[PDB]
C-alpha cells in the first residue's frame, strides 16, 4: 500500500526499496540518493517478490550488506550478479 | 552473526541448474586471465 | 558440530533444534528431585497452571498459602530462575491481537489478505503504549516456516534481556523451552509479510523492566525502608508536620475538598498551603527506578455505583461495555493517591471488584509513606495530585464467584 | 466462501471455479487477466498435491520451487516429472 | 523461505508409482527433440 | 558451553581463504626460527 512498511519476500528490505533503489550502511538498508555516489556507495536493485534474486544460496540482504564469506569477489555483492565458481 | 563458517552439507550441485536456467553467461578473456559471470535476466512471458 | 549461539537464530531450525536439545540434556542433570515431577505436571496440564500463575497473586494471603497449586508454581518459578542466560536472545511466538486491546479481527483462520485499514487501525492502537505480560509460555527460538503451526496472524519478535529465565524441556517427543514473564513490552515496528500464501504481521518488540514484588511483601519493605529511611530527616519541621497531619485524619478532608473543585471557586487557603507543602516534600526523593504498584478501587472512581448493572461483571455484556468505555481513554485524578506495592488481598477492600495496576516511570515524583513507624498502614507510596493515567489493557478474574477486573495504567509526567 | 479444506492456502471456491496468483496471494480469476499474460488454474480442492508430485498446488502455481522446472509444470494438473 | 535447496533424502522413487497410477502419458516427437508428459485424469468411479 | 574443549567439526579450511583474502603476509627469518604472520588490511574502495 501507501507506506514503506511492507516486506513481501521477508528479506529485511522493503518492497519499494528493492523496486526503486537502495544501499546498505551500518548494516541497514536506506533509500538511495545521488549524493551517496561521491562517497563510494553503489545503487542496488533487486526482486521484491524473491528472497534470492540471482538464485545463489545467499539472499539479497546478505549480498548487499557483504555479510557472507569475505573471499568472494566484490562484484558479486549486488543482487543481480550470482556468486558462482 | 557470530562468525561461524560451516561448509559441511552445503553443496554447489543444488544451485547449478537453477543459476543456469535464469541467467546469461558473459566471458571476458583479456590476455593473461579469463573471467566468467552469470547475470540474471528478466522473463517477459511471466507477468509476476 | 559445535553450534555457537548468536543473539538471533533468524530462520535456522537445525542449528536451533540441536542447541536446544543439547541445553535440554545439560539442564536435566542439574534439576532437583521434584523438579522433574513439577515439569511432568505442567506437561500434563499445560493450560490451567498458566492461568493460575497469572491470577494467583490477587487472592488472600491465607488463600494464596492454602492454594493447592502454590507449591508447583513456586517450584517451576525456582527452576526457571535456576538458568539465567549470560547474553540477550531473540525469540519468536504467536500472540493474539486481542492481547493488545484490539477487539477487531485482523483476519480469520482461513483468510489470506490483510487489508490496509486493519493494519492502520492496529498501528494506531499499539503506538505509544506499554503492555504487561505474565504467566508461563512456550517460546520458539526460530522463525516458523512451513513445518510449524501458525495459529494467529500476528507474530511477535521479542528480544529477551539480560539474566532472564530459560528452561528447555522435552515433552517426550520433541524439544521446547519455557519462560516466566514478569516484564512489560513495547511494539516498535510492524511490517506485513507473506508465509506460504498467507499474510502475517511481524512486530519488533523490546522489554522494559519494572519493579514488581507481587505477593512478596518482605522484599517490598526490604527495598522501601532502604529507599526512604533517609527521606525522613530531609523534611523540614513545617513540611513534616503537614505530612503527618495528612494521614492523622486530614487526608480525607483534603481529598474531599480537592475533588469538589475547591481550589478553583471555593478554596481554603490553609488547605492549599498544606497541599503545596506536602507536594513539595514529596518531590524531594523521587523514585529512581520503574516500579509497579497495586490499588483496589471501587465503582465510584470510574463513574459508577455499587448498584450499577454494568458493575455486575458476571455477564459478558458488562465486561464488553466496560472495556469499550474505558480502554484507550485517559484517567485523571485531582487528589492524592495511595497504593499498595503488594498484590495480596486484604479485608479493607474485600468487596471491591476493580483492581488498579499503576506503573511508575523512573524519576517520577513519589514518597514511601510507610517509612514512618507511627503510621500503622502497610506498603503505601504517595503521588502528587493532578495526575494523568492511560488505560492499556483490562482483564477479568474469578475470586470465588465474584468476577473482578484488573486494570493496567501508566502515569505520564 | 473462504472455506479451506486441504490446507493448501487456496480457498475451495477458488480451486473449484478458477484462480490465479499475483503478489504470492491467490485471487479470484477474472476474465480480463488473460490480456496481461496470466493463466487460469483449477485443481483438486480435497488434495494438497493434485498431481501427486512432491510440490503442493500453491507452490506449483506461485512458482515457489526450483526455478529450473519447465514453466508448463506450473499448473497443478501437470506433474513435475523427469 | 530463505531460498536454500536441499537434495538429500528426497528420492524420486517415492512418487513414481503414485504419479503413474493417476496420470495419462502424452508424448510429442517433433523432428529433433522429444517431449513426454503425464496429466492427471479423473476417475468417474470414485464419487469423492 | 560447559567449560570443555571440542576439536571435532572445527576445520581450518573454512577460514583459510577468508583470512588470506583480507590480510597481508609478513615473514621474519632470523637464524634459529622463522615466523609467519597475517595482519588485517583496510580496504579503501569500500566506505563501509
Ligand atoms: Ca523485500
Ligand atoms: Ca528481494
Ligand atoms: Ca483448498
Ligand atoms: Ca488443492
Amino acid at each position: 500500500w501507501e507506506d514503506e512498511d511492507l516486506d513481501t519476500d521477508n528479506d529485511n528490505i522493503p518492497d519499494s526499496y528493492e523496486r526503486n533503489g537502495y544501499t546498505i550502511k551500518d548494516l541497514i538498508a536506506v533509500k538511495w540518493e545521488d549524493s551517496f555516489a561521491e562517497q563510494g556507495y553503489k545503487k542496488y536493485v533487486s526482486n521484491y517478490l524473491e528472497s534470492n534474486t540471482a538464485g545463489d544460496p545467499y539472499t539479497d540482504y546478505e549480498k548487499a550488506s557483504g555479510s557472507f564469506d569475505k573471499a568472494i569477489k566484490t562484484e558479486a555483492r549486488d543482487p543481480l550478479v550470482a556468486a558462482y565458481p | 552473526s557470530s562468525g561461524q563458517i560451516v561448509t559441511e552439507g552445503n553443496s554447489w550441485s543444488d544451485y547449478i541448474s537453477q543459476i543456469d536456467s535464469i541467467s546469461a553467461s558473459i566471458i571476458l578473456d583479456t590476455e593473461n586471465e579469463s573471467y566468467e559471470r552469470r547475470v540474471t535476466a528478466k522473463n517477459l512471458q511471466d507477468p509476476e | 558440530a559445535p553450534i555457537e549461539r548468536p543473539e538471533d537464530f533468524l530462520k535456522d531450525k537445525e542449528k536451533a533444534k540441536e542447541w536446544e536439545r543439547k541445553e535440554a540434556e545439560r539442564i536435566e542433570q542439574k534439576l532437583e528431585r521434584s523438579e522433574k515431577e513439577a515439569l511432568e505436571s505442567y506437561k500434563k496440564d499445560s493450560v490451567e497452571i498458566s492461568k493460575y500463575s497469572q491470577t494467583r497473586n490477587y487472592f488472600y494471603d491465607y488463600q494464596i498459602e492454602a492454594n493447592s497449586r502454590e507449591k508447583e508454581y513456586k517450584e517451576l518459578r525456582n527452576a526457571i530462575s535456576k538458568n539465567k542466560i549470560d547474553k540477550p536472545m531473540y525469540v519468536y511466538y504467536f500472540e493474539s491481537p486481542e492481547k493488545f486491546a484490539f477487539n477487531k479481527v485482523i483476519r480469520t483462520e482461513n483468510q489470506n489478505e490483510i487489508s490496509l485499514e486493519k493494519f492502520n487501525e492496529f498501528k494506531e492502537t499499539i503506538q505509544n503504549k506499554l503492555f504487561k505480560q505474565d504467566g508461563f509460555k512456550d517460546i520458539s527460538l526460530y522463525e516458523p516456516g512451513k513445518g510449524d503451526e501458525k495459529p494467529t496472524p500476528l507474530l511477535m519478535h521479542l528480544k529477551l534481556p539480560r539474566n532472564t529465565g530459560m528452561l528447555p524441556y522435552t515433552n517426550t517427543n520433541n524439544v521446547s523451552t519455557l519462560i516466566e514473564q514478569g516484564y512489560s513490552i513495547k511494539i516498535d515496528k510492524i511490517v506485513r509479510i507473506v508465509i506460504d500464501g498467507k499474510h502475517y504481521i511481524k512486530a519488533e518488540a523490546s522489554v522494559v523492566s519494572s519493579l514488581d514484588f507481587k505477593d512478596d511483601v518482605s522484599k517490598g519493605d526490604s527495598w522501601g525502608k532502604a529507599n526512604y529511611n533517609d527521606w525522613s530527616n530531609k523534611l523540614t519541621p513545617n513540611e513534616l508536620a503537614d505530612v503527618n497531619d495528612y494521614m492523622r485524619g486530614g487526608y480525607t478532608a483534603i481529598n474531599n475538598y480537592l475533588i469538589s473543585n475547591g481550589p478553583v471557586n471555593n478554596p481554603n487557603p490553609e488547605l492549599d498551603s498544606k497541599i503545596t507543602n506536602i507536594e513539595n516534600a514529596l518531590k524531594r526523593e523521587p523514585i529512581p527506578t520503574n516500579l509497579t504498584v497495586y490499588r483496589r478501587s471501587g465503582p465510584q472512581e470510574f463513574g459508577l455505583t455499587l448498584t450499577s448493572p454494568e458493575y455486575d461483571f458476571n455477564k459478558l455484556e458488562n465486561i464488553d461495555a466496560f472495556k469499550s468505555k474505558w480502554e484507550g481513554q485517559a484517567l485523571s485524578y485531582p487528589n492524592f493517591i495511595s497504593t499498595s506495592i503488594g498484590s495480596v488481598n486484604m479485608s479493607a477492600f474485600a468487596k471491591r471488584k476493580i483492581v488498579l495496576r499503576i506503573t511508575i516511570p523512573k524519576g517520577s515524583p513519589g514518597a514511601y509513606l510507610s517509612a514512618i513507624p507511627g503510621y500503622a498502614g502497610e506498603y503505601e507510596v504517595l503521588l502528587n495530585h493532578g495526575s494523568k493515567f492511560k488505560i492499556n489493557k483490562i482483564d477479568s478474574y474469578k475470586d470465588g464467584t465474584i468476577t473482578k477486573l484488573i486494570v493496567d495504567a501508566t502515569l505520564i509526567p
